[PDB]
RNA sequence: GAUUAGGCUAAUUAUGUAAUUAGCCUAAUCC
RNA sequence: GAUUAGGCUAAUUAUGUAAUUAGCCUAAUCC
């Protein structure tokens, strides 16, 4: 009975997520620590013509970007954990996110170690001109 | 990879995956998404928004290893040293039906201390907005081994009502015993999955208000406590984990427990399950195999303990050899060949079990050996044994006295940890049918340089006179031995020996 | 007092009473701890420490008076003035089970908007170290009624969520309309105990960002705000309450809500019990009883609306009385007597529903009187009859478009607030099939002292010539009737009538 | 089903301070201005002799003091709302509160509008007296 | 209801065979 | 599952009767 979902080689971070009091300190000491980063993202094709913000509704990405899913990259989704936000809603379920090309190893992390501007909506430091 | 794992599984009874704005992995991802090159596309089709899918927590594996992290999954070797924070842990679970199908939720939690918890059936469901803790429809496992469990249905009490209940339980048992938690399980994978609802994990941390390590973490607070300290907790923090059954075992948990001990039988109920696990484990690790290297550390008045024992045994053993004028005697169990008192001139010889020098021999003594040490007295200090000489003068240690250094063992036994673990078999009285009480009393020939004593054995008290050389002797050894008896020691002698004797010495 | 209520019922299925120190109340404390004089004693009992007991919410009584503190449970006359700011509210619940029997939890809300919120089953619980609301086992109501509540059993949400989403629904709706929120309920107990769980009441506060009253709460920032700048925020904050039941109505919602309106019906939602409310105190309030001496403040382009619907009529009025030369003239409907048009000369007959000048008549137009007035032209501007006969010039409003002066009404009309509440039949195009829609003309006759249009009646286009004097007015006409027209007026007038006719005129 | 718990007399102010953002202001509001206090308190049969601290898990009530219940004098614990504290423990359910008798009119106001002393354990200007 | 091992069938991928996935049967343990 | 109204029974209190509480039945509304 079911249908599985993930694989067994991410099986041991996402336990170890499941257990630690601060799930994304756990996961960025497992990374940084040589651990491999998740994998089984949702990668999306796309013809490289969008705007290139971070959260959209549908994919827009640029010649230097790629885009996931929204579900895929984030940490609690991932490991069906509660989410830190006082609304209790995702951010990134139901939307699609771009991640630069330089970050695809490891786009949940990405996505723990960083924010999009508020009123460009783009990443601070990747596309954020509000200088 | 490319091998996959029932963690996370889906299941609920829908007949199709999930679009790819809203699937976790790109394997729930339904087919119709999917293109040639690993790749998703946004295809313009309507979605289900609400949904609702239940997802299984069986299947977690705690065996990654990162740095500052402690590695919870401990071996046999660390759990023998930190057997002092045992505790036997056994779920009974229910299955998820209705809605969803495919996975297990628990529903009676019980202990080694012989506390269980009913909760209601609360699994994992999967949203458009993100990810509940809330309860699912469930049902008892079907067979009549589990027929106990249909009235456990409607008796179900909250989850975060129940954390500080097993909180609570585990700060009153293990606080003046230990720092750490151990759970000790047979077949710890749904064990695992339901300490996930009730446990924390991270790095090392220290109390807020001592210096103790910390056990408890509260999330309100979001701060760490020792077992002291923990009062309103609702979280386990780092605990150790056991599983009984990697350590060499075939067959059912029930078979291998009544094999070894008749002592813990009852009801099917998840704490005697527990409690059977954690018998199991000490008969596995202090009784099919004894290693006495391991040395554990003081928690209490141990070292006051030993020099009481060592007095009370010489002043009973001076007053029993001078009693009667026997010159020979016997020492069971001596793996040193040094005797106590030396005033009476007696005939000496050592016995003992593992003995490490050659002086001393290696018998076992059992049943026919009482017409061979007929001519003499038998020493039985520390000395366990199923039947005892009419001859001898024991001392047992009593099994059913609870202490900070006595604890549960297997078979009615006790494990005693004074410095080390020693099994001690059960308790019984039948075993001093061929013996008497050894009656209190105190005995001494120093010579002399208010206290009022029958039993005094004393050259003042033979004319009805005490002095300050004897009075607080008197005093020092009446301490000595009523802690040597509270402490669960008790003193066995020969049919013959009578106090009166003692005033022609 | 001696009358118990059966609000904060303990809903527990335990079989006896709390002990002095934690029971809440002097009844609740079990019988053994009481004596004759009302007073308990301590006794040398065990305590059963953790326990859980359900706690009942159903029987709150907002009733107080404290000054400062407004009065939440209006009465009719000024829900009436309130009627800007009235959502229809409806809650079907889930009745306690398991663990727990006595008191019923929200499960599905409902809105006159037409939005239903899901939710998980939540309560309180009474632990011996205090509150918690968590939730808790529950069970749809039995009966074929409540079928469609067995599958959202497992479908809801988490009340964080919902509160959240409940106050950006009102903000949404209530917005551009009003400062406040009135909740028209039909027998209110649930829907108050529902209430409890999204709403706080206090003190007439001011939003922190602008001058406009607080309508929500935010209690991660303990601030107040307005609907405009209430984005994020989770509680209502002092809604007033409504019962419809208690205007004098005898059985259940439906039959009554039946007798009125006809367009009202759908399946069993908690949506369409709100909205059948709503319309029942619509009804109740502005059909049943006609009391047109409240004052409503304005909001929007009124003003000039009135005097754009005035221009409109005078022009309209003029250009029919031109084209074809009628001598007399019936205007229905008008309280006052007084002509809008008076450059013709023409016979003028006055008629209203209820007038208050001796001048006019009392008429109350059927059908029958289509040959009684074929003599001439019959104006109904602004009034309301079913049939409308050949000779008419008739303005309606479009119940269908929906603006700031226009709220949804009863039997598919309209409620139409302009300084008075006026109820406008649903507008059925089906009663102007004796007539003809009017084309858009201008006509005026004033001296003279670019523009190009061929409906743009003026002495200077009849040689296709145009002047600043008209050009302007043009535009100003041009102006007012475009606001007329979206305003929702449209406009018919009899067949026989052509805009070439006034190039003799 | 169910067994009844509290009087219909306090089933107003109960009711009020179910639904205030500030329960004890709403409360001392209430009473201040002429509402009927709470009552339905557990009232103890002490011997009149004890140490008169304020909050105790024994009744200690001397001459000029009355001993209740602790649950029945805390108005979050009779209103079944959250109490203050982060972890959600009231301080008062299981003991002994001891109210001086000139009073005893209301419990619940008293308690709200007054502390026990963090070294001595009496009520502050009732019975403490660390000048 | 869950996992592990074995057998059978089908599909995909790779180079007659192997790996993975899905389904069925047997055994053990867990529920 | 909740409340209101009515009837019956029992208990307590007060002075043949009254009030309150607890249980059962009928009706109405809510779920
Ligand atoms: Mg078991
Ligand atoms: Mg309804
Ligand atoms: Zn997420
Ligand atoms: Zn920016
Ligand atoms: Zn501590
Ligand atoms: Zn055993
Ligand atoms: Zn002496
Ligand atoms: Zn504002
Ligand atoms: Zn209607
Ligand atoms: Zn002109
Ligand atoms: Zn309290
Ligand atoms: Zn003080």
């Amino acid at each position: 009975a079911g249908s599985n979902t993930e694989f067994a080689s991410n099986s041991s971070v996402l336990s170890l997520v499941n257990f630690t009091v601060d799930p994304q300190k756990a996961y960025l000491d497992f990374v940084n620590a040589g651990g491999a980063p998740l994998t089984n993202c949702v990668k999306m094709l796309t013809p490289k013509t969008g705007t290139g913000i971070a959260i959209s509704v549908k994919p827009e990405s640029t010649a230097d970007q790629e885009t996931y899913g929204g579900a895929s990259v984030c940490l609690y989704c991932r490991a069906h954990i509660e989410h830190p936000d006082v609304s209790g809603v995702c951010k990134y379920k139901g939307k699609f996110v771009q991640i630069p090309a330089q970050c695809v190893r490891d786009p949940v992390g990405f996505c723990l170690s960083n924010t999009p501007c508020n009123v460009c909506q783009y990443w601070i430091g990747y596309g954020c001109n509000c200088d | 990879s490319q091998i996959v794992t029932g963690l996370f599984k889906d299941c609920s009874r829908e007949t199709s995956g999930l679009s790819p704005a809203y699937a976790p992995t790109y394997v729930s991802v339904d087919d119709k998404y999917k293109t040639s090159d690993e790749l998703c596309v946004n295809l313009n089709l309507p979605a289900n928004v609400p949904y609702s899918r239940v997802i299984s927590r069986m299947g977690f594996k705690l065996d990654a290893t990162v740095p500052g992290y402690p590695k919870l999954f401990i071996t046999r070797e660390e759990a023998v040293r930190q057997v002092r924070s045992w505790i036997g842990f056994d779920v009974e679970g229910a299955h998820a039906s209705r809605n969803a199908c495919g996975t297990n939720v628990p529903l009676q939690l019980g202990f080694s201390t012989g506390v269980n918890f009913v909760v209601q059936p609360v699994g994992v469901v999967d949203t458009e907005w993100g990810n509940m803790l809330t309860g699912i429809a469930a049902r008892p496992p079907p067979g009549e081994q589990f027929k106990h469990l249909v009235p456990l249905m409607h008796k179900g009490a909250a989850w975060p009502i129940v954390r500080r209940r097993i909180v609570q339980m585990l700060s009153d048992t293990l606080d003046k015993l230990s720092d750490y938690c151990t759970f000790v399980c047979w077949a710890h994978g749904f064990a695992l999955t339901s300490a996930s609802y009730f446990c924390k994990i991270g790095k090392e941390q220290k109390c807020c208000m001592c210096n103790r390590r910390a056990a408890a973490y509260s999330s309100p607070l979001q701060s760490y406590a020792c077992w002291t300290h923990s009062c309103g907790y609702d979280y386990v923090y780092n605990p150790f984990f056991v599983d009984v059954q990697q350590w060499g075992y075939v067959g059912n948990l029930a078979t291998n427990h009544d094999r070894y001990c008749s002592v813990h039988q009852g009801a099917h109920v998840a704490s005697n399950d527990a409690i059977m696990t954690r018998c199991l484990a000490i008969h596995s690790c202090f009784i099919e195999r004894v290693d006495w290297d391991i040395e554990y550390p003081y928690i209490s008045h141990e070292k006051k303990l030993n020099s009481c024992c060592r007095i009370v045994e010489r002043n009973v053993v001076r007053a029993a050899l001078l009693a009667g004028s026997f010159d020979k005697v016997y020492d069971i169990g001596n793996p040193k060949g040094i005797p106590i008192v030396d005033d009476p001139v007696v005939d000496w010889h050592y016995f003992d079990a593992q003995p490490l020098t050659r002086k001393v021999q290696q018998l076992f003594y059992t049943e026919d050996m009482a017409s061979r040490f007929a001519d003499g007295l038998c020493l039985f200090w520390n000395c366990n044994v199923p039947k005892y000489p009419n001859n001898a003068i024991v001392c047992r240690f009593d099994t059913r006295v609870h202490s900070e250094f006595n604890l549960p063992g297997c078979d009615g036994g006790s494990l005693y940890v004074n410095k080390h673990a020693f099994h001690t078999p059960a308790y019984d009285v039948s075993a001093f049918r061929d013996l008497k009480p050894l009656p209190f009393f105190y005995y001494s020939t120093t010579p002399c340089e208010p206290l009022k004593s029958a039993v005094c054995i004393t050259a003042c008290n033979l004319g009805g006179a005490v002095c300050r050389k004897h009075a607080t002797e008197y005093r020092e050894y009446m301490e000595a031995y009523n802690l040597v008896s509270a402490s669960g020691f008790r003193l066995w002698c020969y049919k013959t020996f009578d106090i009166y004797n003692l005033w022609s010495t």
